[PDB]
């Protein structure tokens, strides 16, 4: 997961 | 907005996609080039492909579990096709090329155009 | 293989059918969630959860239109997800986290029960 | 276009  | 973002998301998509693809799964048209036959998601095919895109936003064509396509298509391009939609993998070989750069112009699939194009152009 | 790959292709072909679910072209079946109806494409459903994909391969389920979840769930936390499925963004937040996770595990989307399970852990 |  990652901030986009 | 605050969203976080899976990354992998769309790469399992899509490999699931194939998967249902493979066993035959809630397939809802047969694409037939010449003496060959292909099944598949007709949603699969419309995010992929212009032509596609087009014919099954057609009121009456929307609903036939049957595509001719057109004689001049080559099975093996459009099947090296078919397999990149679901996969993101081309399988571009010297062989090849031709057929498929042809195809994909039918089909209006310009990422897959464009590259043919410069394979062409550096071995000329 | 010998296959080159178009890195972007999955990202966009998720983004084409998410296309698909706003202008509600070829979504083939509505989810019930109380009150609530969500109409989507039974392939992308199979694609991103486990209880998809076993209710779509029933021989009996795979036919029908309508699909009715559990009293217990919420449609927020559905809603969350459905939009997960289709664009890989996941609209957490503090005051969504429970019901998204509940969703998440009824759903059987291992990889968004996961993240919820390290975001609630982060904040006891 | 990369290669896999
Ligand atoms: O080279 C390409 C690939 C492709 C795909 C689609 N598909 C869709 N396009 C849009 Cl805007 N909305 C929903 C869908 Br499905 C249209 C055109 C093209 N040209
Ligand atoms: O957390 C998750 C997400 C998910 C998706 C599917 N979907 C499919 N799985 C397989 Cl093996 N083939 C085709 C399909 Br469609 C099955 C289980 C799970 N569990
Ligand atoms: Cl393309
Ligand atoms: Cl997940």
């Amino acid at each position: 997961w990652v901030i986009p | 907005d605050s969203c976080i973002q899976f990354t992998r998301h769309a790469s399992d998509v899509l490999l699931n996609l194939n998967r249902l693809r493979s066993r035959d799964i809630l397939t809802d048209v047969v694409i037939v080039v010449s003496r060959e036959q292909f099944r598949a998601h007709k949603t699969v095919l419309m995010a992929c492909s212009g032509l596609f895109y087009s014919i099954f936003t057609d009121q009456l064509k929307c609903n036939l579990s049957v595509i001719n396509l057109d004689p001049e298509i080559n099975p093996e391009g459009f099947c090296i096709l078919l397999d990149f939609m679901y996969t993101s993998r081309l399988n571009l070989r010297e062989g090849n090329i031709m057929a498929v750069m042809a195809t994909a112009m039918y089909l209006q699939m310009e990422h897959v155009v464009d590259t043919c194009r410069k394979f062409i152009k550096a071995s000329e």
